[PDB]
């Protein structure tokens, strides 16, 4: 974490970082969402679903859960969802799904290096996005932010 | 949830103003009622966009387009009225 | 909640009496200010309708600019004069039959039965949430032809209002 | 409890701006005493109670609805636009995704209150004076909203807290002073001219509480214009070059608005009227093209970012 | 996002920038070259449209403009109307000492609005482009500024046209609502069944309001009272331009917003138009008999001709296509702009437009009298002229499709129109040295600038009202290949 | 068309017993919109089904014995307060609490149709 | 959805009731033919429409590339040509 | 339930439904020859739509024109998009193709009575519709938007 900040939420569980002096703002229904004051869709957000599980490798496989998370629970029908590579890690004792997709409407070229996790009767779906017109320059920064989500008890 | 009542409301602004557009002695009253008709159409569009199309806000885009057109209409009609008030004696 | 439908019915009562003021008031200046009250109620309906930028634009251009020009027209009063400018036996007949058609249409039509349909096209694409950004991208490039045409209509309307109002 | 926690921001902001307009009258009296050469704090409230407890003086012409509502809408068209100011990271009255556009519309509906006030007063002085007030509130509105548009284009957002936070990225030099000093000038002259301050009555019949409503509405227009200069150009709570962050940011923006009030009253006292002809020659022929010029300059410069 | 299919239209707005440039630099020193760049803009748009004839019906913008062969043809007809009427008002403006500048702007942008309305596909553009047309129309009608009768006339025109568009767009609103939240006509009918509102009272109300607004914009006989009051006051050249151009553009719309999005209810819809058509064939051709004016009875005869056009609107693309309607709008342009050109020359030489002043024109001007007589006989259509054979094609398609009560009434009213056309031709062939007026006695052809370009378009319209009745097979063959209107 | 459902007479208790199951299965398949955060359609559906429930339960109680009525009204009032908290947490949209109270009203409406 | 303006509605209710309360407590206790301002407002009405149309573009200028830039360049070019038209003609003239 | 809008057709070839993973009863009858159904363009289809028991309620032959739908972008029922294009690897349609579909109510209009104009409704709750799609062509000029 060079120019980064470990924003912890000890009442919720999630903790992660921000690239460079990103502001805080209220999303529609997410908690943090932390946009960046000049770009519009260059923001990192995260939420919960009160599930009844503890591991993400039992609700379904990664290659099968990213499909119905992106094509059926993120992307609207008006946009096509070019799901890029999906990767897996293990932090302490928990699996770690992190993937990449591009929601291409006929307009509005954008993409998102979202990750997903679970724990404590919650389902963490930390999303971070940007514009596809300027994504290759801001790829690794949002990558190292997206894999930096941590869950703790 | 009575929210479909505004459509009924729209019809009232479509009709009474039209009476006030048809039973109009002076031209600015007729233009005011024309603005009322455009309001009935416009709130119908906004209500339909709230109902049926919130991702694409097509009725709301239509509100912006029709309110621009209404601005041009009243602009020209009141240029006409001012030119008449000039050319009357 | 109940505030929603109560405020809607209240705005409807105030707006219908304001429109009847635009229609059936002898002094047309009062008919211009009743119109302004009606348009405030329209902007409040649009805020109720979750169309915020639209309500602000209607409040900006259509009383902030239109009712200004209107009251300028009225205070400099002009003159007095099968759908046509007749009355007292015809316009009320077609008004009443169109009104009863519309009441037998709107009240006798499950609008919620339609909102339960056409849902896949309004699931609010998750990336953007701000209403005015949604309006700006759909005004600019989706509806680009009318967005380009209104500039021309307004240019010609300016030029014609100057051609007319000078003489 | 479902309305107290949502009312107390409203009432606290209302009382804050009552103290604000009291401070504006006090600062006006202070600068006049300084340039012309204890009690004074209560002098403004004494003038308020003097204009409150007074005779009605209502003539016989029955335009009582407009007579009652004209100054009422004049107060609405200024006071409804206090739901926008992000004094700090918190304690803003509304998130308000369209922050400044609400101010544009609510300041643009003010000429309706002006005309209703001029017509409620059945007086041919107030008629022509309200026509002039409408002409100046209208004729400086376009470059005002153009410079606002250019600022919202720089920030790429309409919500006021977003533009306030966007001013603080380069640092203090990231203020819109050093991005749009032309548009800064447009905002100065439009807040000074549309408010009927640097140039300039029409209240020869409204005596009593209506005169006080016009009084407090004019000074609230001064207040909201100064606050907007602070959150657009001077920065809201950003001084780069928990709970107390709010209380120091409110004082930062209040220092900035006191600075702007001082400059405003100084500009008022050091330049006379513009005689109503150079007024319109400025607001339309001079100010509108240069406002469009800064619009084109930011629209060409934000092509990079 | 390269929308090249709108190049014939963008040319116009490109030319319009040049128009304002000529209004910018010198501001007074360009009378003829301004009209020149405008006419060359029209012909440049025409040749660009002919260059883009072979392209597919590809929808260019993001669901907003369909450049079909049908809409291509109608854009060609609007451009032809503008190009044949652009030399009608080269002398009316210098007669009423008005500004040729910004009149060219209004004409060019009304042509632009019609061009966009023909190819328009969104309910937004079926609202914006008709309103470009209508606002330019209200400006063109109120352009003389010499009195107060024309001012109240064009103000009532503005009010009734705004109410017309408001009824039309209330119907479009009910389209957008009952069809879920869908616009873009090809998707509208899919929306009416995705939400299962095809059999709903709301969509029937949408149809009624839309067809009422269209009959207003087409001056069909119930919704027609505006044309007589507003074509008497408005100056004759823009009367010609707006009558012909609004009616051809509104026929493009009355094909587009009826066949594509309203075919499911095409039974009920047909009856509506049929009623209006019958009425517009009767009352129009039954009013102009007893009219002492000339522009007014020309407006009623135009109402009758559009009533004949609705016969070709009612028949589909299969059982006699829209080729009859297309070629009749072609002949309608060709044989109404000629009549309006003759009415213009009789009014730039005599001054008035009352019909009793036309008595005695055969002696003063045999060529102008012959041109007006031939144009009116084309409109009535006794011998093999353009309008006769156009009506023949219309009644052929109507009989073949099985509209006997349309065709028979249209033929009755064709006779009824022949009456007043020959009543005009009575006057401009007769003469008795006192049945002429002191406005006909002093005609003065020779005290003129030169052999005008008014006469060029007049004789072009006379030829195009005479021979295309004979030379009709090319026009039918180029109008039959518009089968993609769906 | 609720503006005429105010004008039309009320439903029968058997019609109420049918409409309550209709509302149950309608609340079931709102999960396609809760996850997509389409809060406007969700609040429309929630307010309409609450206005249905208010006139539905008090009219459907009449077909049950008095031994069932106690636990039935207990579960009904728990469902109603759950629904009101859901309406609060979606009109003040928070996805976690909204989905939590959504599961609460589902695990209560599963046991209202049982009577 | 009734979250962003739930405070605004109460603010409007209070601020629209306070003049009524003020007038209540105050009732218990104690032919020119000038036309140029017309034309000024007549040029403003359409200029304000163009502001209304430029606002949401600028709100949504970032997600779009040079396309939105050229769209608004056409828009403001038409606007400044109308402005030069108002200059060279007797529109403002005061 | 009622309002069938009685249109006596002839029927279509029956065939077994090779079900999908999204619950869609999928059944190809005649494989088209040409370009695949593109995601996002206007496509002209013909269809006969039937309820569970087999009664017909809507048909494009009733109005005697192909139905122009924009597929993929959710202008239609999810069953139609998933039975024309195919989400879970289901084969898409070609031009000149035919296909039967048993639309389940999870993809069809839910338990909601879709379309209720006066008293009775076009569609009842939990309809498990039955479509017989005859893909006739792509729209001759179409956009992916």
């Amino acid at each position: 974490p060079k120019s980064y900040s470990p924003f912890v939420d000890r009442e919720d569980g999630y903790s992660y970082y921000y690239p460079s002096d990103w502001r805080e703002f209220d999303f529609r229904a997410h908690d943090s969402a932390f946009k960046d004051r000049y770009l519009q869709l260059q923001n990192v957000r995260v939420r919960f679903i009160p599930t009844e599980k503890n591991d993400i490798h039992e609700v379904g496989p990664m290659e099968e859960v990213v499909y119905d998370l992106v094509k059926h629970k993120f992307a609207a029908p008006n946009q096509v969802a070019t799901i890029y590579d999906m990767k897996e890690r293990v932090e302490d004792g928990k699996n770690y799904y992190t993937f990449e997709y591009g929601l291409r409407t006929p307009i509005y070229a954008t993409t998102s290096f979202a990750t997903v996790a679970v724990g404590n009767n919650r389902y963490y779906t930390l999303i971070v996005g940007a514009n596809e017109r300027r994504w290759r320059k801001v790829k690794k920064q949002l990558q190292v932010v997206a894999d930096s989500l941590k869950i703790l008890q | 949830m009575i929210l479909e009542h505004v459509l009924v409301l729209s019809a009232y602004l479509f009709l009474i103003g039209l009476y006030g557009l048809i039973t109009s002695r002076n031209m600015v009253r007729a233009l005011m009622c024309l603005e009322l008709i455009l309001n009935a159409v416009n709130m119908n569009f906004v209500t339909f966009s709230d109902f049926f199309d919130n991702s694409q806000l097509k009725g709301e885009i239509f509100c912006i387009f029709v309110i621009a057109i209404a601005a041009a209409e009243a602009a020209i009609g009141l240029a006409i009225v001012s030119s008449i008030y000039r050319n009357r004696k | 909640g109940p505030i929603h439908d109560f405020l809607l019915v209240f705005l409807g009562s105030g707006l219908l009496v304001g429109g009847l003021g635009v229609v059936l008031l002898p002094n047309p200046i009062f008919s211009a200010f009743s119109l302004g009250f009606v348009l405030v109620c329209i902007s409040l309906l649009y805020i109720l309708s979750n169309s915020h930028f639209v309500a602000a634009a209607q409040l900006l251009i259509y009383v902030g600019a239109i009712n200004v020009l209107i009251i300028f027209a009225v205070m400099f009063m002009n003159d007095s004069e099968n759908l046509w400018t007749i009355g007292n036996g015809i316009t009320s007949l077609v008004c009443t039959t169109i009104l009863f058609l519309l009441m037998s249409t709107i009240l006798d039509t499950s609008w919620y039965g339609v909102i339960w349909t056409t849902k896949l096209n309004q699931i609010l694409e998750q990336d953007l949430i701000s209403n005015s950004q949604q309006i700006g991208i759909h005004l600019s490039t989706d509806f680009f032809l009318p967005f380009e045409l209104i500039s021309i209509i307004l240019l010609v309307a300016l030029i014609g209002a100057i051609s007319v109002a000078r003489q | 409890y479902g309305l107290i926690w949502i009312f107390v921001p409203i009432f606290s902001l209302v009382l804050g701006i009552i103290t604000g307009v009291l401070v504006i009258v006090w600062l006006e009296r202070e600068i006049s005493a300084g340039i012309q050469q204890p009690l004074g704090i209560l002098q403004a409230l004494a003038d308020g109670t003097k204009l409150l407890f007074k005779e009605n003086l209502r003539p016989s012409r029955g335009n009582t609805p407009l007579f009652s509502i004209g100054p009422s809408i004049a107060v609405i068209s200024i006071l409804l636009s206090y739901s926008v100011i992000p004094f700090s990271n918190h304690l803003v009255l509304a998130d308000l995704n369209i922050g400044i556009f609400l101010w544009i519309a609510i300041s643009s509906i003010a000429p309706i209150g002006l005309l209703m006030s001029g017509y409620g007063s059945n007086n041919k002085y107030s008629f022509l004076g309200g026509l002039r007030a409408a002409a100046q509130s209208i004729s400086y509105e376009i470059p005002l909203t153009l410079c606002v548009l250019s600022i919202s284009l720089l920030s790429n957002s309409l919500s006021t807290v977003d533009i306030v936070e966007a001013q603080s990225k380069y640092g203090f030099w990231g203020w819109n002073l050093w991005r749009q000093p032309i548009g800064f000038i447009i905002f100065l002259i439009s807040s000074l001219a549309e408010c009927e301050r640097l140039p300039f009555g029409y209240q020869t019949e409204y005596s009593g509480i209506k005169f006080g409503l016009f009084y407090v509405a004019s000074y609230l227009n001064l207040l909201i214009s100064s606050l907007f200069v602070t959150v657009l150009y001077l920065g809201g709570w950003n001084i780069s070059i928990q709970i107390f962050g709010t209380t120091i940011g409110i004082f930062i923006t209040l220092a900035k608005t006191y600075l702007f009030l001082f400059v405003s009253i100084a500009t008022r006292w050091t330049l006379p009227r513009l005689r109503m002809d150079q007024l319109l020659n400025l607001g339309w022929k001079f100010l509108l093209p240069i406002s469009l010029g800064n619009l084109l300059l930011t629209t060409s410069f934000q092509l990079f970012s | 996002f390269d929308g090249s299919f709108i190049f014939p239209e963008c040319i116009l707005i490109f030319g319009l920038i040049l128009l304002l440039m000529i209004d910018s630099t010198s501001d007074q020193k360009d009378i003829p070259w301004l009209y020149f760049i405008s006419s060359t803009s029209f012909v440049m748009s025409i040749t660009a449209l002919l260059f883009r004839w072979r392209e597919e019906p590809m929808i260019s913008f993001s669901g907003n403009f369909q450049t079909n062969n049908f809409n291509e043809i109608f854009q060609f007809l609007i451009l032809l109307c503008s190009t044949l009427c652009i030399p009608l008002s080269v002398e009316y403006i210098e007669c009423t000492e008005m500004a040729i500048t910004e009149f060219l702007l209004f004409i060019l942008t009304a042509t632009l609005g019609g061009m966009f309305l023909c190819g328009a596909n969104d309910l937004i553009t079926i609202f914006v482009a008709p309103e470009c047309f209508s606002l330019c129309s209200y400006l063109l009608s109120g352009y003389t500024k010499k009195d107060i009768r024309s001012n109240e006339a064009t103000m009532k025109y503005l009010l009734m046209g705004g109410a017309s568009s408001s009824i039309l767009v209330h119907g479009f609103s009910w389209l957008y609502g009952s069809s879920g939240g869908e616009i873009e006509l090809q998707e509208i009918v899919n929306g009416l069944i995705n939400t299962q509102m095809y059999n709903s009272p709301g969509i029937s109300i949408a149809l009624i309001f839309i067809t009422v607004g269209i009959g207003f914009k087409l001056s069909l006989a119930p919704s027609h009272q505006w044309t007589p009051d507003v074509y008497e006051d408005s100056p004759t050249p823009v009367v010609a331009f707006l009558s012909v151009t609004s009616k051809v553009a509104a026929s493009a719309s009355a094909t587009r917003i009826f066949d594509i999005p309203f075919y499911f209810s095409s039974n009920e819809w047909h009856l509506l138009l049929e009623i209006l058509a019958i009425l517009s064939m009767i009352f129009g051709n039954l009013i102009a008999i007893t009219q002492t004016s000339m522009k007014r009875m020309l407006a009623y005869s135009s109402i009758g001709q559009i009533g004949y056009v609705i016969i070709g609107i009612i028949v589909g693309d299969s059982n006699g296509g829209y080729a009859s309607m297309i070629t009749y709008m072609l002949f309608y342009i060709a044989m109404n702009l000629g009549t309006f050109a003759c009415i213009i020359l009789f009014g730039l030489r005599t001054g008035t437009d009352n019909i009793r002043d036309y008595a005695g024109l055969y002696t003063k001007d045999p060529f102008l009298a012959l041109s007006l007589a031939l144009c009116l006989l084309s409109l009535g259509g006794l011998p093999p002229l353009a309008g006769f054979f156009g009506k023949l094609h219309l009644f052929w398609c109507g009989w073949q499709a099985g509209l006997y009560f349309l065709v028979s009434i249209g033929l009755l009213t064709s006779v009824l129109s022949i009456y007043y056309y020959l009543k005009i031709i009575k006057l401009l062939m007769t003469g008795r040295n006192q049945e002429i007026t002191p406005h006909m006695r002093n005609y003065r052809i020779s005290p003129l600038r030169s052999n005008n370009s008014i006469e060029l378009s007049m004789i072009v319209c006379v030829i195009a009202s005479t021979i295309p009745g004979i030379s009709m097979n090319p026009i039918i063959a180029i109008a039959q290949d518009t089968l993609f209107s769906f | 068309f609720i503006k005429e459902k105010y004008f039309m007479p009320g439903l029968s208790p058997e019609d109420a017993a049918a409409r309550i199951k209709q509302t149950a299965e309608g609340l079931r398949d709102m999960r396609e919109m809760l996850d997509h955060m389409s809060w406007r359609y969700v609040i429309f559906y929630i307010r309409l089904k609450q206005a249905y429930l208010s006139q539905d339960l008090t009219n459907a109680m009449n077909i049950l014995p008095e031994s069932r009525r106690n636990d039935y009204v207990q579960a009904a009032n728990e469902l109603v307060e759950n629904m009101s908290e859901l309406d609060f947490y979606v009109r003040t949209p928070k996805v976690y609490e909204s989905y939590l109270y959504y599961e609460k009203t589902l695990k209560s409406i599963d046991n209202v149709v049982e009577f | 959805l009734l979250y962003e303006y739930d405070i605004f509605w109460a603010f409007l209710l209070i601020s629209s009731a306070i003049p009524v309360l003020a007038f209540l407590i105050s009732g218990v206790l104690s032919l020119q033919f000038r036309i140029r301002y017309y034309m000024f407002a007549l040029v403003f009405v359409v200029f304000d429409v163009e502001t209304v149309f430029l606002y949401p573009w600028a709100m949504s200028f970032d997600v779009l590339g040079v396309s939105a830039f050229i769209e608004a360049f056409i828009f403001v070019l038409i606007l400044i040509l109308g402005l030069v038209y108002a200059w060279r003609k007797g529109a403002l003239e005061w | 339930a009622t309002r069938i809008d009685y249109y006596a057709t002839v029927g279509d070839p029956l065939c077994e439904y090779s079900y999908a993973k999204s619950g869609l009863g999928f059944c190809d009858l005649d494989v088209g020859f040409g370009d695949e159904a593109p995601r996002g363009v206007l496509v002209n289809i013909h269809y006969t739509a039937r309820f569970a028991d087999g009664t017909l309620f809507d048909s494009s032959y009733k109005r005697a024109r192909p139905l122009t739908m924009r597929i993929g972008v959710g202008k239609v029922i999810r069953g139609l998009d998933q039975g024309i294009l195919g989400g879970e690897g289901v084969p898409p349609m070609r031009v000149g193709g035919k296909r039967k579909l048993q639309i389940p109510p999870k993809l069809a209009y839910g338990p909601e009575p879709a379309g209720c104009f006066s008293g009775d409704c076009n569609i009842p709750g939990n309809a498990t519709l039955l479509y017989d799609i005859n893909f006739v062509e792509i729209y001759p000029g179409s956009n992916t938007r």
